[PDB]
RNA sequence: AUACUUACCUUAAGAUAUCAGAGGAGAGUCCUACUGAUCAAACAUGCGCUUCCAAUAGUAGAAGGACGUUAAGCAUUUAUCAUUGAACUAUAAUUGUUCAUUGAAGUCAUUGAUGCAAACUCCUUGGUCACACACACAUACGGCGCGGAAGGCGUG
RNA sequence: UGGUAUGUUC
């Protein structure tokens, strides 16, 4: 934030003050360990005889 | 935490001063073995001394 | 085919190589970089007003404001606002631009001045540092500046400088006052200072 | 060909931006080299696990399908790639 | 919210729109577009960020909800992990206000293209 | 052979869609990207009998006040899982393939 | 290509006795003059062999352990002494150049003007003007200033500095010029 | 053979090829002889129907449509009968075909 | 942590107990193992007192390639070493013929 | 063998440390010693050796304990924890420096302000310490 | 050294029989354990002598052409 | 299309992470257009410890992201 | 050595098993066709939810989507 | 700005709405300032159409927020494991109770987090418009002013 | 049949 690697002078680097950073709050979906679908679908053999 | 100093009373003016400290002071949300974090504080620091 | 919108410049078939390389030159860098100035400059100097409403007011604020008083408005010519406003712009980016040094140059002598206060030997950003030196291609861009480097290595040790007072520091700078308001400074000191 | 949000991610290179990942978690740092299929490298990496915790990484380099989104700084809400009539000035034969 | 959005506009014609753009989590970012491409990947000026926590989820399941709003600025969105786009809020200026600065800013295209014809020569 | 262009030829259609997140859509059709991105007018839609996730997609688009009024929605193709048509459109005359037409009459 | 996949496609299809013409000698044994400058301004065209990399890889493994062969050897030696020997007529033609540059007409006229008015007081003078032709000699070669490469047979500067000297050495010409120098180098300590 | 060096606009004749001597031989079947077939799909949804269309993303126009799914808290069985369905590709588990 | 031993000399000559230990506790300063007699040994007279070419300059090749950097500062040194040696005989050839001139003119 | 090992069987380290726990109160020793040891590792990084790290962490404790008025370490260790990865023992070491001087500062709470600005995630949280860092 | 591309990588593991430890997806996907004798572009990779292990008694499994989007990672046992 | 710019992780030691856990540490020998990762000794990092053969391929598919671990 | 169109396309006319990533359907039947996206379709299939059966389905096409592996006896 | 050297690269194609008929060109293809129909775009244009456009005969109020205060408001919930020593409940990798040596990471946050609820203050927006402070309506309301913003339908 | 960038002299 002080001291940059950027090839730009610090006029430029004063209009580049960024955003804050972004305040964090917890999850609502599940993480992607648990991202999949339905497991045990049935087969097909149950709508063929009824 | 924060120390608390009390000099030279009688004993009805101790318990006065002591119950109009308390009315007024509001406590809440303690840690839990905040007395062994105390205990181990204060060995370090007068073990230091 | 690559088109940059800056530098206004036309391209052979997308390469990276080449996109890369247009990033990096001089042209591209002062094209960019004036036009962020210019862009960021009209988005600061275009005073966007409020669109006026006005309602027909009540009676009794008529005749309770048009019997105060009547002010004064004070109004000057184009010359004087012209230096005025140019005056104030030129203050205005020059307090833009500034900012406090003065913790840099007040621990200058101190034991951990080369680990943390040289900018170089710093542990999160100092590979950044290192990384683009900018590494002057143009001998010119050498061999113009022929002053020291004085670059403060980590291993600079309390060893080194003994006594602060000895090795000649430098006093001080006064607090800075504004020039606008300089005539009101109490012009008797309160003891005599030499040179 | 390759549009205009990759022009403009490969446009903020060498800024502090935020990206947030696809399990959750958000990077924060600077934009080293952008690619156009969005496979992004940073550095000075601060990072937030899903779990909620925070570390950071010296040198990221993240998966552009596995980014939920990026934010750039404010100063590129006035660009010319968002102009709709800009000219062009005799492409060559 | 009797906006009223247009019944034959597309992407081209819902630009500078101040979107509610749902995703497939549901944390629904809401902001003015000024770009998109065939991927529908999507720059978002003043965007915000809205969910909702897992303990108001049981109040919203059949009164008032406490989203949680952060603030995104200016982002750029991909289109893998978005779901569904509204329009909910109308700009500023109108549309003939719109016109005229497009007029505008072709006339001052086709001036720079004089000045680079004239710096040519 | 893609039957997108039967979509296209669906336009002032009124038609349901079942999104894969589980949200029936009820609306008329405006128009269909070649890529499946069709937008909607008049729009109602409800999430049945849960998904809490799919609760909060269809409460935080505006418009609630569990059926959700809502006047103009673009749906993305990935999202769309199946759409049910009206039974009183001809399926016969609009699926006649005319691009398919031109393609067997051109070999 | 326009998608990865098939690009993947084709490096497998390029991917999968061995005394063939079909397969390229000095790719079998390795770094060819032909693929070493591929799309630079030095280019060859294209290969008329076909390259292969489990040719390349089944040639790695007979050289770790089993056998050597000194045909394909031979060839590479071959056609890195031709290359080398029409770089170093490329080499000469540049220096030729150079050294017509340095006697062109009306710089030798102005020499010899100079020259013939540059004959105690008297060594002084003349010190003097051979001062001033030695700048004006400074002046002429200063307008190329353009020296001759050892190596590539470029063209170089001695007032440039090392940094834009470094970047000119780190390209394909220069990387694989002195891989073939080095390899010929290792061949003839080899042969001799 | 690979793909992008075949021909040019003669693919369409590869792909009905394909179509009429590949894995596409169900589908072809279902459309011509108007048999029901039974298609699971990702989320449980089996659905007995007739074939009106085929399309490369495998995008089957569906008439008269019987659907059927379970719902596990306990286990009921709920159906629903659409004459008209536009089904995706990308749901499709496997599909069946009758005798 | 191995090969090592924490030490303080506040309670070694203060004579007390618990003066070494082998794992991390604050304030104590780690020496080597084998080296904690040399520590001994050393402060006796106290407890005794108790009792009674010009190329790759690494500044400007930083920003380039880290991999054929070994190469490249020979290639340098090569082209410093040729640019020496074609000025050394442009100048023994300029007080050669210039010289043969003077003495013929 | 690695550089840990190296760093054990070298003449001078031994040589450095004696001196150091010879005169303990010698900060030039110190700050020789600490800077042998990160010369000792010429590539700071998270791939180095755990055995050093955790010798590395206990010279700067060892020297933050006998010299707890270093104004400057408790930077230096801290964005060397920073840099190592984990911010939690980053703001341990920043608050056991603000201790060290019993809250009054003003180096320390700039820089772990400064530090702050970017690891606190938290908006109420970062008014908070501000406002602590304004009345003290 | 020089560089390994993957192609290459699974190329030499294919020359070198090495036995072969295939991960897959999570939870649902179980560990195989077998030979690769073939692969192709899309990185469809038949094994053979599979024995198939879950995630913390293995079952013979025979010859295996494993398609590409399950495949999560290989390793030489 | 575009090759990735993985040359500045040439001989040093990277972290990939898998999906949510997987911690693979190892030392990059190459890589593809498509991010298939090459790496020499790799080792399985948990929250314990678990070797992963000497040399491995991880697909690009389950890979997010990567730590470098050895400094540039 | 092999590949595995040619390994493919020789595992036509045998009774081959198709495990999907659900473990819970697995269609063992004879090969008939299989283009160059790799959809397989299957004749006599059996369902194997979790290794027990539940009856014959018949002539199937299992979509490349959903399958894992198939497997040679 | 001219002159020269060096580093990288030198290009996925085809087409520009659809249907029917007539004519021309050596079953298939192309063209017609050729004709009818559908659709798209642009410019005008009208539908007693649909929605909205903030007091001034006062010191207000509509929409969206505060990443504002009271507010540390009120009610709840958590703030590391293992080996051993002096007792020990005890199916566990002594889990439980008091004290400690040691071992690996070790979010900050407990003035924290969630839910609930009121009041105050401040920001961006408007026609803050033209006449009047007025007795209309079961075919429920003279929508028969000058406009602006958004949209529908129809015509050239 | 060319483009981008860089270094010297006028």
């Amino acid at each position: 934030m002080n001291y940059n690697l950027s090839k730009y002078p610090d006029d430029v680097s004063r209009l580049f003050k960024p955003r804050p950073p972004l305040s964090y709050k917890r999850p609502t979906d599940y993480p992607y360990a648990k991202r999949q679908t339905n497991p045990n679908i049935t087969g097909v053999a149950n709508l063929l005889s009824t | 935490f924060q120390q608390f100093q009390v000099k030279a009373c009688h004993v009805s003016k101790f318990m006065n001063e002591l119950s109009n400290f308390f009315s007024q002071v509001e406590f809440g949300k303690c840690e839990a073995n905040v007395i062994n974090y105390f205990k181990r504080e204060y060995n370090r620091t007068y073990s230091q001394i | 085919r690559y088109y940059c919108e800056y530098c206004h410049s036309y391209l052979t078939h997308d390469t990276l190589s080449v996109r890369k390389s247009h990033l990096v030159g001089k042209n591209h860098l002062r094209i960019t970089a004036d036009y962020y100035r210019n862009k960021a400059r009209d988005i600061i100097n275009k005073h966007n007003h409020k669109r006026r409403h006005i309602g027909k007011r009540g009676r009794k604020e008529r005749e309770n404001s048009s019997q105060n008083e009547t002010l004064k408005v004070t109004c000057l010519s184009n010359k004087e606002k012209r230096h005025i406003m140019h005056v104030k712009k030129m203050n205005q980016k020059e307090l833009a631009q500034t900012s406090i040094d003065t913790l840099k140059l007040l621990y200058d002598g101190s034991p951990g001045y080369s680990k943390v206060f040289v900018d170089a030997n710093r542990f999160d950003i100092g590979d950044l540092v290192k990384a683009s030196k900018l590494p002057q291609r143009a001998n010119e861009k050498s061999a113009h500046h022929s002053f020291k480097q004085t670059s403060r290595s980590r291993d600079e040790t309390c060893e080194s400088n003994p006594f602060p007072r000895l090795n000649n520091p430098k006093k001080l700078e006064p607090p800075k006052i504004l020039s606008q308001w300089s005539n009101t400074i109490p012009k008797t000191s309160i003891f005599y200072s030499v040179d | 060909m390759n549009g205009i949000p990759v022009k403009l991610l490969n446009e903020a290179q060498g800024h502090i931006v935020s990206l947030e990942l696809t399990t959750g978690a958000t990077y924060r740092g600077k934009l080293v080299e952008s690619e156009d299929s969005m496979n992004v490298q940073l550095r000075d990496v601060i990072a937030t696990e899903p779990q909620g915790a925070v570390t950071h990484m010296d040198q990221i380099f993240v998966r552009g399908s596995q980014i939920k989104f990026i934010v750039v700084p404010d100063l590129l809400k006035n660009a010319p790639l968002f102009k709709k009539n800009s000219s062009r000035p005799m492409p060559p034969i | 919210s009797k906006i009223q959005v247009a019944h034959s506009s597309r992407l081209a014609n819902l630009i500078d729109y101040k979107l509610r753009v749902l995703t497939q989590d549901g944390r629904v970012y809401i902001g003015q577009l000024m770009a998109f491409d065939k991927h529908m990947n999507l720059v978002l000026n003043e965007c915000i960020e809205e969910r909702v926590p897992k303990t108001q989820l049981d109040k919203l399941r059949p009164l008032n909800i406490k989203v949680e709003k952060r603030v995104l600025g200016l982002t750029i969105l991909r289109g893998e992990q978005i779901l569904s786009t509204v329009v909910e809020d109308k700009p500023l200026l109108s549309k003939k206000e719109r016109l005229v600065r497009d007029k505008k800013e072709k006339k001052q295209a086709q001036k720079q293209t004089k000045l680079r014809k004239e710096k040519e020569k | 052979m893609k039957l997108v262009n039967f979509l296209k030829k669906l336009r002032n259609e009124q038609v349901t869609i079942e999104l894969k997140n589980g949200t029936t859509v009820w609306g008329t059709l405006q128009s269909v990207s070649p890529q499946m991105n069709a937008i909607l007018t008049d729009v109602k839609l409800t999430l049945p009998q849960s998904n809490g996730i799919a609760m909060a997609s269809l409460y935080l688009t505006g418009g609630q006040q569990n059926i959700a009024s809502l006047q103009y929605i673009n749906i993305r193709g990935n999202t769309i899982r199946q759409i049910i048509l009206p039974d009183s459109l001809n399926l016969d005359s609009l699926l006649v393939d005319q691009k398919q037409l031109n393609s067997l009459r051109r070999s | 290509m326009s998608t990865p996949a098939a690009e993947q496609r084709k490096l497998v299809e390029q991917l999968m006795g061995l005394h063939d013409p079909k397969i390229c000698k000095s790719y079998l044994v390795g770094e060819c003059p032909y693929d070493l400058f591929q799309g630079t301004k030095q280019s060859l065209g294209k290969c008329p062999q076909m390259h292969l990399t489990k040719h390349k890889i089944q040639y790695e493994r007979e050289v770790k352990q089993g056998k050597t062969f000194p045909e394909f050897e031979r060839e590479y030696l071959a056609i890195l002494s031709r290359f080398v020997n029409e770089c170093n007529g490329q080499i000469s033609v540049a220096l030729q150049n150079l050294k017509h540059t340095a006697e062109e007409r009306m710089k030798i006229q102005q020499v010899t003007e100079e020259l013939d008015v540059l004959d105690l007081i008297s060594k002084r003078k003349e010190v003097a003007k051979r001062v001033r032709n030695i700048t004006e000699n400074v002046g002429q070669s200063a307008q190329q200033k353009l020296q001759v490469c050892e190596v590539c047979g470029a063209y170089l500067s001695r007032l440039d500095t090392d940094r834009r000297l470094a970047d000119h050495f780190l390209g394909k010409i220069h990387l694989g010029y002195v891989k073939m120098r080095e390899d010929y180098d290792r061949l003839m300590k080899n042969n001799r | 053979r690979p793909k992008h060096e075949l021909s040019r606009a003669e693919l369409e004749e590869l792909e009905e090829f394909e179509f009429k001597h590949g894995p596409m031989s169900l589908i072809n079947d279902a459309m011509v002889t108007r048999t029901p077939v039974i298609i699971s799909l990702r989320n449980n949804h089996k659905i007995i129907a007739r074939v009106k269309a085929f399309d490369r993303h495998c995008n089957m126009v569906l008439e008269n449509v019987k659907e059927l799914w379970t719902e596990k808290k306990n286990v009921i069985n709920r159906e629903r009968f659409i004459s008209k369905l536009f089904l995706r590709g990308d749901s499709v588990i496997v599909v069946l075909k009758t005798p | 942590m191995r090969d090592i031993v924490f030490v303080s000399p506040q309670l070694y000559l203060s004579s007390q107990e618990g003066w070494k230990s082998d794992s991390a506790k604050s304030g104590f300063i780690p020496i080597l193992k084998n080296d904690l007699q040399r520590f001994q040994d050393s402060l006796k007279h106290i407890v005794d007192a108790r009792n009674s070419s010009t190329q790759y300059k690494v500044d400007t090749n930083t920003l380039s390639d880290l991999p054929s950097d070994a190469l490249d500062q020979l290639c340098k040194d090569i082209i410093e070493f040729r640019t020496k040696v074609v000025s050394i005989e442009k100048e023994k050839k300029m007080k050669s013929t210039y010289e043969e001139s003077r003495r013929q003119r | 063998m690695d550089k840990y090992t190296a760093l054990i069987h070298d003449e001078n380290f031994s040589t450095l440390t004696l001196n150091v726990s010879r005169y303990p109160k010698s900060l030039a020793y110190w700050e020789k010693l600490l800077n042998y040891i990160v010369k000792a590792s010429a590539p700071i990084c998270k791939s180095t050796e755990p055995q050093l790290l955790k010798l590395i962490r206990c010279t700067y404790s060892s020297m933050l304990n006998e010299f707890p008025y270093l104004e400057n370490y408790y930077i230096d260790f801290a964005l060397l924890e920073y840099k190592l990865g984990n911010v939690s023992m980053s703001h341990k070491i920043f608050q056991r420096g603000l201790q060290a001087f019993n809250q009054r500062s003003l180096l320390l709470w700039t820089s772990y302000l400064k530090f702050c600005n970017n690891v606190i995630s938290h908006q109420k949280q970062l008014f908070k310490k501000y406002e602590t860092a304004e009345e003290y | 050294k020089a560089m390994v591309p993957p192609i290459n990588c699974i190329f030499n593991f294919l020359q070198q029989q090495t036995p072969v430890t295939i991960w897959l997806f999570e939870q649902i996907g179980i560990r195989i354990k077998g030979k690769i004798v073939g692969f192709d572009e899309f990185m469809n990779v038949v094994i053979d002598e599979a024995v198939e292990i879950p995630v913390n008694k293995g079952t013979p499994l025979g010859k295996i052409l494993l398609k590409g989007d399950n495949i999560t990672l290989i390793t030489s046992a | 299309v575009s090759t990735p710019e993985l040359k500045k992780y040439m001989d040093k030691k990277i972290l990939l992470n898998i999906n949510g856990s997987r911690k693979v540490a190892g030392i990059l020998r190459g890589y593809d257009i498509f991010l298939n990762v090459v790496l020499d000794d790799a080792m399985e990092i948990n929250g314990n410890n678990h070797q992963l053969g000497l040399q491995t391929v991880i697909r690009g598919n389950s890979i997010i992201s990567l730590e470098a671990l050895d400094a540039i | 050595p092999v590949n595995p169109k040619p390994f493919l396309k020789g595992l036509v006319n045998h009774r081959v098993g198709v495990k999907l990533k659900f473990n819970s359907t697995e269609y063992r039947g004879t090969l008939v066709s299989t283009d160059n996206y790799f959809n397989l379709q299957l004749n006599e299939a059996e369902e194997f939810v979790a290794g027990v059966s539940h009856g014959t389905l018949g002539e199937i096409f299992i979509r490349c989507n959903n399958v894992l592996y198939i497997r040679e006896l």
